[PDB]
Order: structure tokens, then sequence, then C-alpha cells
């Protein structure tokens, strides 16, 4: 929410994108974020969780339906080689526009 | 035991259990602490209905159906009669049949009078006490020996 | 996909098979050519139907003589709606291939109570309701006085399929049950008749066990009419308990009393009807004399004469002396009291019933109360209950038993005893689906060995294998963790269950568990009482506050409204990010009923071995007689009854698509060779001597790596 708010006034033309490292996955919220999830697809806000020594199933759902892509570490070597990958940037699919 | 008391005396049915019906003619729930009470006065006398008994007609029970136990004791005394087994019949109809008309015997004794029924049973008794119930008496006594073991 | 099967080719709609799909296949031919009844196990829970229904569907169409109808049983409803499901997938893709219809038509069978049309039934769920409702609209009376068309609510369903579907029949197609409502509603005929009547003419037909095993009513619609048919059930290890539980009639002193209640209605209702209109009802004497279902099979039931009981009076008295004798009988107090054959005899001998006249009670009670015109069969089914209880004792008690119990379990003094009757053997009530069908295939998940089974009901099986699936990634990581942190033996045996060291090793066991493993996770104990006690030990201490702030927890109980939203609860967590711990019980219908897949119960949790109370005599007779006739060694059959109900419970994270999860057993028991050997094959072969006994910590960090590896993509 708080990355939304401040990428919804971001002009259009610029990829708006979120990388959240999740290590703990319990994710407590005041609200469901499914909800969430259908504003971040219209917000076009690509969501690429990294996860770490875990295959938490919201936030595969997350990847998978706002775009992004769902990772775990396998260690610290790949770590380093998912964030490299990460740092390129992502090709635009059909919701993106120029 | 599970019975809410006898019509007079209900303690006993409460403190304990170990009483046991006793039956008679009357098929009319007693309990010996009241069998004493009938044999004080009267001996052989329901209080309430005032049945006349020979000897107390007191016989230990533990049907709590008043109705069960007149059947149940009417059918004893029957099956002492008819007591011929099945496959002296060869005629598919005639095996129940006759157990039929056993079962209306025994409704008839336990409510309509029994004077027909006593006179049928005199006329049954002169042809079959020769040869079917010396023979089925004396047979049960063995088939009973035999199926216990 | 065209699969050049050995046998013949056979279609197939997914693009690929594993080996173990190809074994399963040529196995299945095998015994199918052979034509004799089999016994097979196939791990997934999912596949397994397709690879069947394609097999018998492509084995029908070479030799159409051989096999007239599959008869494919599932344990529940909403599971055999999945089958149906599949099934339809394959008859797209086949109608597909072929171009053009053909005829082969595949229903579903379902109570009444679960689908139905007419209003008046809608609201009431209960089934016993149900069954009587539609047996009063449906009643020869009901029928006769709407000829009449008098002024009276008449169920227009049922007649107009009578005028109807009689004469025309659905010429094919495949009809799931909701599906068949909205058919029903359309054609104004029952969806539940219409599917019977489809039977004589069904190439499949689909539906639980208690539609083809109780001989009450699965032997009207499981007429010789499938002289050669492939039967088949699915998932049913749990197949002996079902079959005796057909048998098995319990009686209570609460249900003794409603039965006398209804006997006095019925003899106010006899007296009515003998004021007003007795010469056209009496006419069933005369049907009588010349010669709710009865629950005599086949064979064993008989239709010579109703006996002795003749009218409706001499009935009601010999039902007023059966009942009580049956009453007494119970009221007394004493240990319990086995007795087969001497309570018929002392039955016979002290109230003056004899097994002859008792056999046809059931029979003779459907009959006269059928002439009644009763108003519906709820009010008197424990009379009916009664009355199939009657009737059996006096059929048969060779491989039965009639068990007392004055007083009830878990309390020291209760004023309702119970009578059970229950069965020792599977053996006798399966007999005439083997007998009358040339082959049945029970084909099984997480199956105990298949050597038990044999003896247990006495068939001979064609082909005993045992199938491993066989994946390009390791799905399932199965471990047993008998070391805690404190290298103290974890065994939950019974004298050993009150020791807090080992409920102290569970507890940190489930706490570091669930901090590792992702959302959702079921963990199984052997009691409700002992899961009770272990949940009350970890709210003293202070692991279970640790583990409600790791993970939300949720709690199973006997009653099914709070089980049912607990579970639905569980589900929305494990959707979320907050994940779930469901403890339940392993004999629990919920861990039966349920599924778990992907992201659903991910890491399966078994705390201790399930072993049933050593006190219910039931399982006394039940386990002594298999000892005495087939020759089953007490420990034996203990220990297999503890391995397939942990193979039920634990098996289902495996269910398809190729879902990644991990199957921990805290128990030291499990990793006895005995336990690992009667373990199903797939879940054994995976398993391996390194992790076999792992220490708490060694489990955690093990299924951290397994977890890690399996989230990477293919
Ligand atoms: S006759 Fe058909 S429509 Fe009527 S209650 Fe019975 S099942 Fe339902
Ligand atoms: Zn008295
Ligand atoms: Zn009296």
């Amino acid at each position: 929410s708080i990355a939304m708010q401040t990428l919804k006034h971001m002009p259009g033309h610029t990829s708006r994108e979120v990388l959240i490292i999740f290590s703990s996955l319990t994710t407590c919220d005041p609200s469901n974020i499914y909800d969430l999830i259908k504003t971040l697809k219209a917000a076009k806000i690509r969501v690429s969780v990294i996860g770490l020594s875990a295959e938490v199933r919201v936030c595969t759902v997350l990847a998978r339906e706002t775009g992004g892509t769902y990772h775990v570490i396998l260690d610290e070597s790949h770590y380093k080689e998912l964030l490299t990958h990460h740092v390129s940037p992502p090709p635009a699919s059909s919701s993106s526009e120029c | 035991m599970d019975d809410q008391g006898c019509p007079r005396c209900k303690t006993t049915k409460y403190r304990n259990p170990s009483l046991k019906l006793m039956v008679n003619v009357c098929g009319h729930t007693l309990c010996e602490s009241c069998v004493d009470l009938l044999f004080v006065r009267g001996a052989g006398n329901c209080p309430e209905c005032g049945t006349p008994l020979r000897k107390s007609n007191f016989r230990v029970q533990l049907f709590e159906d008043p109705t069960v136990d007149k059947e149940v004791e009417i059918r004893k005394k029957v099956l002492k009669i008819y007591n011929k087994r099945e496959e002296d019949f060869p005629s598919l109809r005639e095996y129940n049949d006759f157990l039929e008309e056993v079962e209306e015997i025994v409704f008839n004794l336990t409510n309509n009078v029994d004077l027909d029924n006593t006179k049928k049973k005199m006329e049954i008794y002169q042809k079959e006490n020769k040869d079917v119930i010396q023979k089925n008496k004396l047979k049960l006594t063995r088939e009973q020996e035999e199926l216990e073991e | 996909m065209k699969l050049n099967v050995d046998g013949l080719l056979v279609y197939f709609p997914y693009d690929y098979i594993y080996p173990e799909q190809f074994s399963y296949m040529r196995e299945l031919k095998r015994t199918l050519d052979a034509k004799g009844h089999g016994v097979l196990e196939m791990p997934s829970g999912t596949g397994k139907t397709v690879s069947l229904l394609a097999l018998i569907m492509a084995y029908q169409r070479a030799y159409p003589l051989e096999v007239t109808k599959l008869i494919y049983c599932s344990r529940t409803v909403p599971e055999i709606e999945k089958v149906i499901e599949e099934l339809r997938k394959l008859l797209n893709f086949y109608e597909k291939q072929e171009g053009e219809k053909l005829p082969f038509l595949g229903l579903a069978l379902s109570s009444r109570k679960n689908l139905c049309i007419h209003p008046e039934v809608t609201p009431l769920r209960f089934g016993k309701d149900v069954d009587g409702k539609c047996h009063s609209l449906t009643a020869s009376y009901v029928r006769a006085q709407y000829q009449h068309d008098t002024s009276l609510p008449h169920c227009r369903f049922y007649e107009e399929f009578d005028a109807h579907g009689r004469e025309v029949p659905l010429p094919a197609g495949i009809y799931n049950l909701d599906d068949l409502k909205a058919l029903g509603r359309r054609q104004g005929w029952c969806p539940y008749f219409l599917a019977r009547y489809s039977i004589l003419h069904a190439n499949v037909v689909v539906y639980s066990y208690h539609y083809l095993l109780d001989p009450k009513i699965a032997d009207l619609v499981s007429k010789e009419l499938a002289r050669k048919a492939v039967v088949v059930f699915d998932e049913a290890h749990n197949i002996d308990n079902v079959c005796i539980d057909s048998m098995s009639v319990n009686l209570t002193r609460r249900t003794l009393d409603r039965c006398q209640g209804n006997l006095e209605t019925l003899q106010k209702t006899v007296l009515r009807i003998k004021e007003t209109d007795e010469q056209r009802l009496r006419d069933e004497y005369r049907r009588l004399v010349e010669g709710a279902n009865p629950v005599l099979p086949d064979e064993v039931l008989q239709e010579a004469v109703p006996g002795s009981i003749r009218t409706a009076e001499h009935f009601l008295g010999f039902l007023r002396r059966l009942l009580e004798y049956v009453k007494w009988r119970l009221r007394v107090q004493h240990v319990v009291q086995e007795s087969p054959p001497a309570f018929l005899s002392g039955l016979a001998q002290r109230v003056c019933i004899q097994r002859k006249p008792l056999r046809f009670c059931a029979e003779r009670l459907r009959s006269l109360l059928h002439t009644l015109e009763i108003t519906d069969l709820a009010d008197f089914s424990p009379l009916t209950l009664l009355a199939n209880f009657a009737t059996l004792v006096s059929t048969y008690a060779k491989g039965f038993t009639i068990i007392i119990e004055p007083f009830d379990d878990r309390t020291p003094t209760i004023a309702n005893p119970i009578l059970h009757f229950s069965c020792m053997d599977a053996s006798l009530a399966i007999k005439p689906v083997f007998e009358r069908f040339q082959s049945v295939i029970i084909t099984s998940g997480t199956l105990s060995p298949l050597d038990i089974y044999p003896k247990i009901l006495d068939f001979h099986p064609v082909t005993m294998a045992t199938f491993t699936m066989t994946l390009a990634r390791v799905c399932l990581c199965p471990m047993i963790i008998g070391r805690g942190n404190d290298q103290v033996a974890i065994s939950s045996k019974f004298e050993t269950r009150e020791d807090i060291a080992v409920i102290r090793n569970y507890g940190n066991l489930l706490l570091e568990m669930s901090a590792v493993v992702p959302d959702g996770i079921v963990a199984f104990f052997t009691s409700y009482q002992y899961m009770e006690s272990t949940v009350a030990s970890w709210y003293e201490q202070g692991i279970l506050e640790n583990i409600q702030r790791n993970k939300l927890l949720f709690i199973e109980t006997q009653d099914g409204a709070e089980t049912s939203v607990a579970l639905e609860k569980y589900q929305e967590a494990c959707e979320n990010g907050r994940g779930a711990i469901l403890l339940s019980v392993a004999r629990g219908k919920v861990s039966e009923g349920i599924d778990f897949v992907h992201h659903y119960g991910r890491a399966v949790i078994m705390f201790g071995v399930p072993y049933v109370y050593t006190q219910s005599r039931i399982l006394k007779a039940r386990l002594e007689y298999l000892r005495d006739q087939f020759q089953i060694r007490e420990n034996d059959f203990l220990t297999f009854d503890a391995m397939r109900h942990a193979a039920q419970c634990v098996g289902r994270a495996i269910r398809g698509k190729t879902d990644y999860g991990l199957m921990v057993f805290a128990d030291k028991r499990f990793a006895r060779g005995d336990k690992r050997g009667k373990l199903p094959r797939w879940i054994q072969e995976h398993l391996t001597d390194a992790n076999l006994n792992l220490t708490v910590d060694e489990g955690v960090q093990v299924a951290k790596y397994f977890l890690r590896q399996m989230a990477q993509p293919f």
C-alpha cells in the first residue's frame, strides 16, 4: 500500500516495479491482500517477489497474476544471480504502454 | 426396574431395584413388599381389582408389560399343545397354518372367553395325546440337550 | 495420445503418461483378460481415474460382449463428482477423435436428498425425512388416488416420468448430479428415477459403496442384469469398515423407547383402519398366504412364507414380545456379554420366539406397514431398524456376534446402554459382489500391503502388484522423527502418553516445523482425548503461544458444524499469508472426507501411530475372530489397521499435478521395520535409511532444504 501510494502518481510511461525480498513466510495484514491484488493489476505495477527459505503461495499468486516472477533462494551465490538478473529492465508486455 | 413404582407402594422401586414383578391371573403388576401386604389380608386377592387367586398366583417375572406377562404365560401353556414338528406335514401351507391357529388361540385366551378354547383343546387332546404330544415331549429333552452343547 | 497397449490401442486425453501409468494399464488389462477379480494400488489421487476409465472404455470397444458395463464406486459424492468430471473430459476427447457421437452412456447415482426437484422436500436435508416424504408422494395409494385426481398434493414428476421415460430412454450423454437436476427440472422428470432406469442401459454407472454393499438398497439396483460387468472400487482401502457398517445395527435404550411409542401408534392406526376400511386392506392377508428393505443378501434371503405372523395383530404381538425381550436383555447390568447363537436360543426359549418366524419379521414389517397407509416411514424408522436387527439375528450368526454394553465408554454411570450387533468379517457381506460380478478391481491409494486383503475378504486375486509413482522431480520427501532434541524416545505409547518430555518434544517439533514450513499444515493425532491433553500441556507451557505467533492455529472437534467452520477458515488462512496449523484426529471424518492439494496441507504431520483404544469390545470380537479364522495375528491386524489409517491420512498431499510436499511422522515406531514394510510401496521406496530416524533439528533442516529444492521450477 505504501508503494502503491507513492507509485500511483508516477507517470504512465515509466514502468512501476516492486521487488519484495520476502524472508518471514508469515504475512499479518489489516486487510485481505487478494483485494489489493486487483488494485495492483489495475495500476499495472509489476511485483516480482524473491522469497527466502519458503515458497509462499500468496506471493506466488501475487507474482504470476501481477506479471512478476517468483523465486526462492537456493544459496547466496544464487541470490547474487537472482538480483543481478532483476537488475536488467523487464520486457514490456501487452498491458505496458509507451 | 425402570418402572416409576408400584401403584400403591412406590418406595422400593426407588431405593433398590432388587424387587422383581410377580405374575398373576390378573396380569397385574406386583412387588414383593406388596405381596406381603396381599398375604396379610385376603391371601391371594388383587388389592384394587380383587381378583381371587387359588394360592397367591405368584411367580417371579421381569417383564414390565403385564400384557406381555399374560401372553408369555399363555403361550408357555399352549406350546404343550400343537408341538408337532413342521416336517410331519408335507403340505406347504399346513406348515404355518396350524401355527396361525395356535397364535389365534393365544390371543383368544388373552382377552376373550376361554370356554370355547378349552373345549377345542379337549378335542385336540383326545387325538394328539396318543402319539404326537408324547413323542414331541420326549424329543424335547433330547433336542435341548444336543443344542445346549 | 493413442497408446499402443499390448492388448490393444487405447486413447488417452492428456499428452504424456508416466511409466507407472504404463505398468498400471498393462496389469489392469491382464486382470480383465483373465476375467478374474483382483486388487491393485496406484499412488496418485488423480490420474488413476483417467487411466482406469480410458483402459476400461478401450476394452469395452474391443470386447463389448466381455464387459456389459462399468460400475465405478467412490467414497463420497463430492469425490465422485470429480470422477464424473474426468469421465466427461475423456468422452469429449474421444468424441472429438472419432468425429461423431457413439452409443455410450455414463451417469452417477445419488440420494434423493442430495438431488431432487420437489419444493416440499427441498428445504429438508435429513435423509430419512426425504426418503419418507418421497415414499408418501410416490406411494401406490397416492398413485391410485392421483388416478382419481382428487384434491391432494401429488408429486407430478414421478407420474410424468412414468408416462414418458418408460416409453423413451435417454439416448446418450454424460450427466453430473447437478446437471441431472437441471435435466429433471426441464423435462419434468425425476433426476433420481431417470438415472435408476438408465442403469438398465448405461455403459458407466458411478455411486458410493452404500449403494452397492448394503443388501437393503444395493441389490435392487445391482440386480443380475450386470452378470459380467467391471465393478471397480476406488480408494476403497477402508472397505472392510464400511462393509461391516452395512451389517452392524446398534440398539439403544432411547431407540427402544421410541420403538415402543411407534408400536403404540401402530396399534392405534390398526384399530382406526379396522373401523374405517377393513376388507380392501385385508386382501393383503390373502396375498400374504399366497406368498426400508430386507437386509438379507440374494441367496440368504428367503420368501417361502411369512410364518406364524399372518395378521396385523399377530405381527404386532410378535414385535411386542421381541421388543420386551430386547428391553430386558439391555436393562441387565453386567460386564459386556457376547452371544451370537446363544442370544437366538435364549430368545426362543425365554419368550417363545422361533427363529424361522423371526426370519421374515422385517419383510412382513415392510408389507404390513405399507398396508397401513402411514404418513411416512421417518417416524417409524427406529422400529424398522429393530426389525432389521431381529431378522438378521435369526438369519445368521456364524460370522457375527451380539455384544451388550450396559455401560457406555467415557461415562462412569450413564442411563443409556447400547446393544451392538457388530460383524467380525466383511467377506460375508461382500461375497455377493465377488460371486455375481465376473471381476472386481479394488483400486486404492495408500493401500497397506495387499497380502492381508485376500485373507480378510475371501477371494482369489489374479494380480498383486504395487505401483510406485515416478516423476522427473521428487515430489514427496517423507521422513520419520523418533529422537527429539533430548535424544529421548518419542513413541506415543499408552504408558508413554502422559510423558511431559514427549509432549514437549512434539510441541517443539511443531513449533520449528511451522516456523520453516510455508502456509498450510495439518497435524493428525491418535484420539480426541490425547489431542486435547497435548493441547492443554502446550497451553500450560509457552510453546503454544509461540506457535500461535508464528502461524494461526485451528483445532478439530466432534461437532460437524464447528469442524466445517474451522476448515472453511483454514482454507482462507492457507490462501492468505497467515498460514494455518489444523489439528485433527486420524479417525475423524474430516480426515477421510477432506483432500489436500497444492498449497493445502503442504507438510503432513503425524503425531503418534494411529491406534484405536484397546478397551472397545467391538474390536475384540472383530480381532479375535480374525485370529481364529483366516489366521491373522492380533498384533499383525492391529499394526495393519494403524498403518492403513496413517497412509490414508498422510497420502493426501500428493493428490495430483505434481505438487510438492513432505510427510513427517513424529514417532519412532514408524522407524520399525514392520511399520515401514506395511507402509505403501511408493512412500517407502522414497523413504531412505539416511532420513529414517532424523532428530527434530535434523528433520527441520532437511525439510527446509527440500522445500528450497521444490520451490524452483522444473
Ligand atoms: S418422486 Fe421424484 S420429484 Fe417427487 S419427491 Fe421423489 S424424487 Fe423428488
Ligand atoms: Zn406394591
Ligand atoms: Zn389387578
